[PDB]
C-alpha cells in the first residue's frame, strides 16, 4: 500500500485547510486510518484516527474541537478537516494506515507527510 | 382475561 | 383468498341505519351511508371481527329518521348500492 | 442454531451523542429481536423487545428500527448511565440467541499508554517460579495490544492479561501483561521485554530490564 | 419479582452441578424459568428454562448433560448438569421469560460457578518494586483476595487488576499504585491482602531495588 | 346453558402506512366487552360492557399489559408469514387469531381453542386433545415444531383448562345481568313470499326453517343493541328454535 500526502500549504492565524491523502494500492475499507503530525526538533504527535465506518473517528487533546477526519472508501482518501488554525499547529501531518482488524495501533504504512505552515 | 403468555409463529 | 362482502342494509326496528357487510376478505372496507345519495357524515362503525371461516364483518350505523349503503370492496370492481329495504 | 451478529464490536461517544447500533441474523428472525443492556457486575437489563418496542422503565431516548434483514438500535442524547454492553438476542427459533455485545464506552482524547515492567521478586525465585509483568497505564482506547518478548523472540500461550473498567476519573484504560515462566526458564534468559502498540502511538514502546 | 440464586460456587470437574434459583417477590406460576450462562468474557449462552409442570425445552449443545428440576413448592427452580467440565465454569443467571416468550425480563444476580479440583490455597503475595509500584498476589483459592495500600489511605492511582485463573486452577491477581517519583524513599508503601477463606493477611513492604 | 369466552385479534399490514391496523376484540358468548383498536388514542383496553366496568385498576393496567403483547406478536407475526410465503412487501396481509374454552352447565372446562390464519386460509390449530397441533401447510410445519419444542399446547391448556375457566365464571358472575340473560325472538310474518322476522334473541345460536324447502335465508345480523336479527323467506310454516322458547314455536 502507498499513501501520498497533498493538500498543505501556508495558512493564517484562525483559518481552515483540509488535508488529502491517497491511498494507492489495496482499497481502504477495513484499516483505520491516521493523522499525525512531527514538529521541527520533536517527535511525533497523535493528531486524529478515522476507523472504518461506523466505528467512530478519535482525535488527541491539542486537536480535539477544532480538527475532524472523514474517509473515503471509494476514493481511497482521507479528509482531514482541520479548522481554527493557530501557530502551534505547524508542522508535517502524516498518514497512517492500521494493518490490524482488531484496531491494536498496527501502524505499517505510512505516508510522506505534507507541511502545514501557520503564519 | 387474555391469555398472558403468548409465542410467536 | 377474497370473498365478495354479504351486505345487509336494516335498521333495529328516531332510529338506527345498520349496514351489516360480512363474510368479506380482505378487511379493507369503505362503507358510506348515502341519504338521497349524499353520504352520511355522523356514521358510526363497530370493532372488526371475524367468523369461524376466517371471515370479517362489520356493523356501520348512524342515526336516521331514500336512504342506501354504498359499499366500497376490493372484490367488487364498482361501488356497490344496497338501498335500504324496510321490507328486508 | 442461527448466529448473531452485531455492528459495530465497540462505540466510543460521549453525552450528548447520537448512538447507534447495528444487529444482524444468519436466517430470518422475522422482527422477534431484543435488546439488552448490562453494566459490569449485574446482570442484563432488557431495553427494546421485537426490535421496536420499548420496555416500561426504560428511557424514550432508547429507540429500536428494523429495515429489512436488519436491526438497529439508537440512543438519542446520550447520558451517563448509558454507558454499557448491548446484546441482540434472536426468539424466531429455539434455542434463543444472543448476539456478540456491543460495548459503549465514554469518548474522550486519545492518550497512549505508560508502559513499567516489573522484574520477578526475589521471594518468589526461592519459591521455583518465575512472574514478570508489564504495567499499560491510561489509555484510551481500550485496543491496546501487549506482546512478550525475550532475547527478541516472540512469544505465545505463556503469558495472561487482565484490563480495568475505564476508571471514573479520566475515563482511561489499564492493562497488566503477566508473563508466567519457570525457575529454571527464567534463569535460561537475559533481556525481558513487552512491546505495546496502540491507536494514539506512532511507533510501538518496549520497555525492558535485564537479569 | 426477585430471583436469587443459590448454589454452591466450587464444583469438581466431571461431577454433578447443582443450582438452586429461589423466587422471592411472588411465584414459579405460568411463567417459563430460564438458566443463561455468560462465562467470564464471552456472551451469554442459554440453556434452558423449565415449566411448573417439569417440562422444559433444552438446548440442544447440551441437552444430555443438562437436568433443570423446579420446586414449585419452595419457589425454586434448580440445574444440575453433569459430567461438568471446565467449558461450564460461567456466570449462571436464572432469569423469567417474558410473556410473548422472546426475550428475559427479570434477572437473578447471578452465582459464578468455578470449575476446578483445586483445594484452598493462601494468597503468596510478591512485591512489584518500580513511578509504578505493586504487588503480585499469586497462587491463591478461592476468590477473592482484597488488596488495599497503606491500611484505608492511598487512593489515587491504585489500579487492582482482576484475577486470572492459571493453567494450575490456581487464580492471581496483580495490584499497581502510581505514586510520584518524589516520594518514593520519604513514603512507605505497603499493600494489605486479605482472603477470607484461606484465614491469610499479609502486609507486604514494597520498596524499591 | 355452555358459555364460550372467545378472543379475536385480527392484524392487517399497511404498505408504508406505518405499523398494522391491530384490532382485539374480546367476546363472551355473543357479547363484546373488551376492545383494543392501536389507531384510537386511549391505548388502553377500552371497555365495551357496563357490567367490565365495574372492574378498576390492576386489571385493565393488566389487560392492556397483555393486549399489547398480542399486539407485538402479531405485528411481527405478519412478518414471519410474509417470509413463509414468500410474498411482496407492498402487499396488505391479515392475521387472524382465535383462542377459547367452552363450558357446560356445570360451568367446567368442555374444550379449548385456539387457531391461526393467514390472508383467510386456516394457518395452525389446537386438536381437541390440547396436545397435539394440525398444521394445515408445509409453512405450518415449521410453527408447529417451534410450539412443540415451547411445550405451548400444555401451557395453552392450562390457561383454556385453567385461568380461562375461572376467568370465564368471574365473567359470567360479574355480567351476570347480560351474559347470562336469554332473550325468546320476536317471531313475526310478512307477506309472492313469505317471510319470518325473528327478532332481538339473544344468544345469536338460532335456527329457522320452512315446511308445508329451497328456502331463501340470511346470515344473523347485530341488531346493535346486544340482540340479533334473522329472516327467511320462501317464494309460493315457519319454525324457529331458541334457548328463549323451551317448547319449539311455528308460525
Amino acid at each position: 500500500v502507498q499513501l501520498q500526502e497533498s493538500g498543505g500549504g501556508l495558512v493564517q492565524p484562525g483559518g481552515s485547510l483540509r488535508l488529502s491523502c491517497a491511498a494507492s494500492g489495496r482499497t481502504i475499507s477495513r484499516y483505520a486510518m491516521s493523522w499525525f503530525r512531527q514538529a521541527p526538533g520533536k517527535e511525533r504527535e497523535f493528531v486524529a484516527v478515522a476507523r472504518r465506518s461506523g466505528d467512530g473517528a478519535f482525535y488527541a487533546d491539542s486537536v480535539q474541537g477544532r480538527f475532524t477526519v472523514s474517509r473515503d472508501d471509494a476514493k481511497n482518501t482521507v479528509y482531514l478537516q482541520m479548522n481554527s488554525l493557530k501557530p502551534e499547529d505547524t508542522a508535517v501531518y502524516y498518514c497512517a494506515i492500521d494493518s490490524d482488524t482488531f484496531y491494536s495501533g498496527s501502524y505499517d504504512y505510512w505516508g510522506q507527510g505534507t507541511q502545514v505552515t501557520v503564519s | 382475561s387474555l391469555l398472558q403468555h403468548l409465542i410467536g409463529l | 383468498i377474497q370473498r365478495t362482502p354479504k351486505i345487509q342494509v336494516y335498521s333495529r326496528h328516531s332510529n338506527f341505519l345498520n349496514c351489516y357487510v360480512s363474510g368479506f376478505h380482505p378487511s379493507d372496507i369503505e362503507v358510506d351511508l348515502l341519504k338521497n345519495g349524499e353520504r352520511i357524515e355522523k356514521v358510526e362503525h363497530s370493532d372488526l371481527s371475524f367468523s369461524k371461516d376466517w371471515s370479517f364483518y362489520l356493523l356501520y350505523y348512524t342515526e336516521f329518521t331514500e336512504y342506501a349503503c354504498r359499499v366500497n370492496h376490493v372484490t367488487l370492481s364498482q361501488p356497490k348500492i344496497v338501498k335500504w329495504d324496510r321490507d328486508m | 442454531d442461527i448466529h448473531m451478529t452485531q455492528s459495530p464490536s465497540s462505540v466510543s461517544a460521549s453525552v450528548g451523542d447520537r448512538v447507534t447500533i447495528t444487529c444482524r441474523a444468519s436466517q430470518g428472525i422475522s422482527s422477534w429481536l431484543a435488546w439488552y443492556q448490562q453494566k459490569p457486575g449485574k446482570a442484563p437489563k432488557l431495553l427494546i423487545y421485537a426490535a421496536s418496542s420499548l420496555q416500561s422503565g426504560v428511557p424514550s431516548r432508547f429507540s429500536g428500527s428494523e429495515s429489512g434483514t436488519d436491526f438497529t438500535l439508537t440512543i438519542s442524547s446520550l447520558q451517563p448511565e448509558d454507558f454499557a454492553t448491548y446484546y441482540c438476542q434472536q426468539a424466531n427459533s429455539f434455542p434463543f440467541t444472543f448476539g456478540p455485545g456491543t460495548k459503549v464506552d465514554i469518548k474522550r482524547t486519545v492518550a497512549a499508554p505508560s508502559v513499567f515492567i516489573f522484574p520477578p521478586s526475589d521471594e518468589q525465585l526461592k519459591s521455583g517460579t518465575a512472574s514478570v509483568v508489564c504495567l499499560l497505564n491510561n489509555f484510551y482506547p481500550r485496543e491496546a495490544k501487549v506482546q512478550w518478548k525475550v532475547d527478541n523472540a516472540l512469544q505465545s500461550g505463556n503469558s495472561q492479561e487482565s484490563v480495568t473498567e475505564q476508571d471514573s476519573k479520566d475515563s482511561t484504560y489499564s492493562l497488566s501483561s503477566t508473563l508466567t515462566l519457570s525457575k529454571a526458564d527464567y534463569e535460561k534468559h537475559k533481556v525481558y521485554a513487552c512491546e505495546v502498540t496502540h491507536q494514539g502511538l506512532s511507533s510501538p514502546v518496549t520497555k525492558s530490564f535485564n537479569r | 419479582v426477585q430471583l436469587q440464586e443459590s448454589g454452591p460456587g466450587l464444583v469438581k470437574p466431571s461431577e454433578t452441578l447443582s443450582l438452586t434459583c429461589t423466587v422471592s417477590g411472588g411465584s414459579i406460576s405460568t411463567y417459563y424459568w430460564s438458566w443463561i450462562r455468560q462465562p467470564p468474557g464471552k456472551g451469554l449462552e442459554w440453556i434452558g428454562y423449565i415449566y411448573y409442570s417439569g417440562s422444559t425445552n433444552y438446548n440442544p449443545s447440551l441437552k444430555s448433560r443438562v437436568t433443570i428440576s423446579v420446586d414449585t413448592s419452595k419457589n425454586q427452580f434448580s440445574l444440575k448438569l453433569s459430567s461438568v467440565t471446565a467449558a461450564d465454569m460461567a456466570v449462571y443467571y436464572c432469569a423469567r421469560i417474558t410473556e410473548i416468550h422472546d426475550a428475559f425480563e427479570i434477572w437473578g444476580q447471578g452465582t459464578m460457578v468455578t470449575v476446578s479440583s483445586a483445594s484452598t490455597k493462601g494468597p503468596s503475595v510478591f512485591p512489584l518494586a518500580p513511578a509504578a509500584l505493586g504487588c503480585l498476589v499469586k497462587d491463591y483459592f478461592p476468590e477473592p483476595v482484597t488488596v488495599s495500600w497503606n491500611s484505608g489511605a492511598l487512593t489515587s492511582g491504585v489500579h487492582t487488576f482482576p484475577a486470572v485463573l492459571q493453567s494450575s486452577g490456581l487464580y492471581s491477581l496483580s495490584s499497581v499504585v502510581t505514586v510520584p517519583s518524589s516520594s518514593l524513599g520519604t513514603q512507605t508503601y505497603i499493600c494489605n491482602v486479605n482472603h477470607k477463606p484461606s484465614n491469610t493477611k499479609v502486609d507486604k513492604r514494597v520498596e524499591p531495588k | 346453558g355452555s358459555h364460550s369466552m372467545r378472543y379475536f385479534f385480527t392484524s392487517v399490514s399497511r404498505p408504508g402506512r406505518g405499523e398494522p391496523r391491530f384490532i382485539a376484540v374480546g367476546y363472551v358468548d355473543d357479547t363484546q366487552f373488551v376492545r383494543f383498536d392501536s389507531d384510537a388514542a386511549s391505548q388502553r383496553m377500552e371497555p365495551r360492557a357496563p357490567w367490565i366496568e365495574q372492574e378498576g385498576p390492576e386489571y385493565w393496567d393488566g389487560e392492556t399489559r397483555k393486549v399489547k403483547a398480542h399486539s407485538q406478536t402479531h405485528r411481527v407475526d405478519l412478518g414471519t408469514l410474509r417470509g413463509y410465503y414468500n410474498q411482496s412487501e407492498a402487499g396488505s396481509h391479515t392475521v387472524q387469531r382465535m383462542y377459547g374454552c367452552d363450558v357446560g352447565s356445570d360451568w367446567r372446562f368442555l374444550r379449548g381453542y385456539h387457531q391461526y390464519a393467514y390472508d383467510g386460509k386456516d394457518y395452525i390449530a389446537l386438536k381437541e386433545d390440547l396436545r397435539s397441533w394440525t398444521a394445515a401447510d408445509m409453512a405450518a410445519q415449521t410453527t408447529k415444531h417451534k410450539w412443540e419444542a415451547a411445550h405451548v399446547a400444555e401451557q395453552l391448556r392450562a390457561y383454556l383448562e385453567g385461568t380461562c375457566v375461572e376467568w370465564l365464571r368471574r365473567y359470567l358472575e360479574n355480567g351476570k345481568e347480560t351474559l347470562q340473560r336469554t332473550d325468546a325472538p320476536k317471531t313475526h310474518m310478512t307477506h309472492a313470499t313469505l317471510r319470518c322476522w325473528a327478532l332481538s334473541f339473544y344468544p345469536a345460536e338460532i335456527t329457522l326453517t320452512w315446511q308445508r324447502q329451497d328456502t331463501e335465508l340470511v346470515e344473523t345480523r347485530p341488531a346493535g343493541d346486544g340482540t340479533f336479527q334473522k329472516w327467511a323467506a320462501v317464494v309460493v310454516t315457519c319454525h324457529v328454535q331458541h334457548e328463549g322458547l323451551p317448547k319449539p314455536l311455528t308460525l
